[PDB]
């Protein structure tokens, strides 16, 4: 909890201090500011005509001499049109493939948890909040990242008895004495017993298999009784 | 990525004609967009290519003997003994995969060729020597055996089944990726895509510098005949006929590189979620990775695209 | 004296994992992160 | 005790609460241990 909070104070200065991100909406904004404006600075263009607006072409001219004039404006201002909606629709489809992906990534990174890699974070997903952004959306990814690692030596299964005992979940480690049974994203080792391995085959098919105890509670709770057992009829015999 | 072009309005259009440069400016900013949307295309050309490979944190290294449980990786592991280090596929992709004078400059891309084999070769190690831990973290070493017994129990197939059979999953591995570079190149099928990228762009290329020799109505092709044969006053018309034919031409190019653009940058977005997912992790999204159950797959560079080899089980 | 410098490009640190032959590495720790993506929508 | 694992003690877990975790092989023990007492105790008297 404290993780959390301390990484969800930071959230506030690592967003508005390093730029990288929140430039995307902005130079969204930026584009449609700019296609606007060229859009509008091209009325003041001529095109091969005599002036850039049309009540002066109108005055100054005759109508069958100005058809000329108004048809030279109407097809640089035509073009200028076709332009800017052509580029205005491969805007578009780019920003709904966005928000597509936008949807994808709330509904299964929000709306549960997400098991493919790097799609909600760098790290293993937890969850993820979203946030309201201008002409966007904004996501928290809560990510689980592992830190302190220490390596120890491993092996693919053990032979007690002349049988190979697989890790029933995580692998096998030793730290230099004793073999321990740990899971697989964290340091927690465990006796090697009977209830998280698995026999199959002998050992002389498996490679850098090592030798160990597997201990067997159900064989050592046997012995106990039988050994209390064994005492209580000697005693009742002499 | 597609090939990053840039182009001049003035030197294409009216190259070395101050008279009809002058009347190209009474068209505005009419080629202003022009530059803007090819400078767009080029930078997320850019973009895409970063955003495919560029996904580890730090350059990932074999060690020195390549040992990893019989598995041989010979075939995708850099070769030291080239002047750019990639692999014996990287290589042949490379080979196998095969205007300027008018105001059509051609940029180069902001990685080069051995970035791009470096960045390859140091995700294949971090996927050989650290399983998927690289790709949440901090890389965390574990024997290659250990790792597929991973990937087995990833699939619903018990570790068992690799530890007793690993002498056979490595043969079988070995031989698959020895048909790759048979089946790569003999076969056609893939690796049309790329070649049809290089082919696309050099032929809309020679298209546009081949629109210079058209008429469009005027009396000749050539701006500077134009010029001394004729007055001023007449030959404006001409001028304006030429310059309005290679204005189009020239927007119907940058229209058809906008569209390819926004085509390569859905294809390179889905190279990053394929590597993101299949080369850094065990996907269990089906048919993504490969036909049959995704074991964990390795990125190939090849010029203007990358080639993955999904190993599955089957 | 700030100028202007041009130089090749880094791609991060080089680091050679420790890849034994029957050795793991195994987290005894973590740390929660909570990283962001802005998507326009 | 077959479908729950033990970790540590009670003292970590913020809202652990009490009850009894039923234990089938301590459970046959205890019976089979009263049971050969009660044939012992006879036996003797
Ligand atoms: C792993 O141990 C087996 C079993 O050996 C028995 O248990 C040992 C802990 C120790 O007390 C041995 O003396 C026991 O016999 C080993 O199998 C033995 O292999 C040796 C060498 O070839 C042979 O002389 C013995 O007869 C074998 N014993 C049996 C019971 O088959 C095995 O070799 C050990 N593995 C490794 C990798 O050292
Ligand atoms: C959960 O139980 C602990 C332990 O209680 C003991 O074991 C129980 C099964 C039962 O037999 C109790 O009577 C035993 O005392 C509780 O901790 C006890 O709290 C009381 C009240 O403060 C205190 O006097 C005892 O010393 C504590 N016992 C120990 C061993 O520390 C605990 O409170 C119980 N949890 C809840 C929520 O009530
Ligand atoms: C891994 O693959 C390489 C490449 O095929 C193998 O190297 C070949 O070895 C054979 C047998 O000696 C030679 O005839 C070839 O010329 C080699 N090819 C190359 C490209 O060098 C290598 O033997 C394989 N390793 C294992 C362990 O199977
Ligand atoms: C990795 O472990 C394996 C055994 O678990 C070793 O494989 C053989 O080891 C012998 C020496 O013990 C070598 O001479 C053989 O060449 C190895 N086999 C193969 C197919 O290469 C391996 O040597 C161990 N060590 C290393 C450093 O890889
Ligand atoms: C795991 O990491 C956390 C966070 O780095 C460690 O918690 C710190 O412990 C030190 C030593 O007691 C304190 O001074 C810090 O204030 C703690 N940090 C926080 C954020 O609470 C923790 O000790 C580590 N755990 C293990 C088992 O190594
Ligand atoms: C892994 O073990 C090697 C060899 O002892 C050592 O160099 C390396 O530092 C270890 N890894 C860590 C994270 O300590
Ligand atoms: C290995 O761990 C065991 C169990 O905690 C301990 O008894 C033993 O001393 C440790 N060995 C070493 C070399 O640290």
């Amino acid at each position: 909890a404290n993780q959390f909070n301390s990484a969800i104070g930071k959230i506030q200065d690592s967003l508005f201090s390093t730029a990288s991100a929140l430039g995307k909406l902005q130079d969204v904004v930026n584009h449609n500011a700019q296609a606007l404006n060229t859009l509008v600075k091209q009325l003041s263009s001529k095109f091969g005509a005599i002036s850039s607006v049309l009540n002066d072409i109108l005055s100054r001219l005759d109508p069958p001499e100005a058809e000329v004039q108004i048809d030279r404006l109407i097809t640089g201002r035509l073009q200028s049109l076709q332009t800017y909606v052509t580029q205005q629709l491969i805007r578009a489809a780019e920003i709904r493939a966005s928000a597509n992906l936008a949807a994808t990534k709330m509904s299964e990174c929000v709306l549960g948890q997400s098991k493919r890699v790097d799609f909600c974070g760098k790290g293993y997903h937890l969850m993820s909040f979203p946030q309201s952004a201008p002409h966007g959306v904004v996501f928290l990814h809560v990510t689980y990242v592992p830190a302190q690692e220490k390596n120890f030596t491993t092996a693919p299964a053990i032979c007690h008895d002349g049988k190979a005992h697989f890790p029933r979940e995580g692998v096998f480690v030793s730290n230099g004495t004793h073999w321990f049974l740990t899971q697989r994203n964290f340091y927690e080792p465990q006796i090697i017993t009977t209830d998280n391995t698995f026999v199959s085959g002998n050992c002389d098919v498996v490679i850098g298999i090592v030798n160990n105890t597997v201990y067997d509670p159900l064989q050592l709770e046997l012995d106990s009784f039988k050994e209390e057992l064994d005492k209580y009829f000697k005693n009742h015999t002499s | 990525s597609m090939t990053k072009t840039s182009v001049d309005c003035t030197m294409y259009i009216c190259g070395d004609s101050t008279e009809c440069s002058n009347l190209l400016l009474q068209y505005g900013s009419f080629c202003t967009q022009l530059k803007r949307a090819l400078t767009g295309i080029a930078v997320e050309q850019d973009k895409n290519t970063q955003e495919v490979f560029a996904q580890v944190k730090q350059i990932y290294k074999t060690p020195p003997i390549k040992y990893f449980g019989g598995f041989n990786f010979s075939q995708i592991l850099p070769d030291p003994s080239k002047p750019s280090k990639r692999s014996f596929i990287e290589d042949l992709l490379f080979n196998k995969v095969t205007q300027k004078f008018n105001g059509l400059t051609v940029l180069p891309p902001l990685l080069t060729d051995e970035m791009i084999a470096q960045y390859t070769s140091a995700l294949l190690a971090g996927t050989i020597t650290s399983g998927w831990t690289f790709g949440a973290g901090a890389a965390l070493q574990i024997p290659f055996a250990m790792q597929m017994a991973y990937r087995f129990n990833g699939i619903g197939v018990t570790q068992n089944v690799l530890y007793e059979n690993q002498k056979l999953i490595a043969n079988q591995f070995n031989s698959a990726i020895g048909k790759i570079q048979d089946s790569l190149f003999s076969t056609a099928s893939a690796l049309g895509k790329l070649q049809d990228v290089v082919n696309h762009n050099a032929q809309a290329l020679n298209t546009l510098v081949k629109q210079l020799s058209s008429k469009f109505g005027a009396i000749s092709s050539v701006l500077n005949d134009i010029l001394s044969r004729l007055d001023p006053p007449e030959a404006e018309v001409q001028i304006d006929r030429l310059i309005t034919g290679r204005l189009q031409s020239l927007q119907t190019y940058v229209t058809q590189q906008l569209i390819r653009a926004a085509e390569i940058r859905a294809s390179a977005n889905l190279a990053a979620t394929k590597m993101s997912e299949c080369v850094l992790g065990q996907s269990k999204r089906v048919d993504f990775c490969g036909k049959g159950y995704h074991l964990m797959s390795f990125p190939q560079s090849a010029p203007h695209g990358v080639v993955f080899l999904h190993v599955t089980y089957v | 004296s700030q100028s202007i410098i041009a130089y090749t490009m880094s791609l991060g640190a080089e680091n050679s994992v420790a890849y034994s032959n029957n050795s793991i590495a195994i987290p005894t720790n973590f740390t929660i992160s909570v990283t962001t993506e802005i998507l326009p929508v």
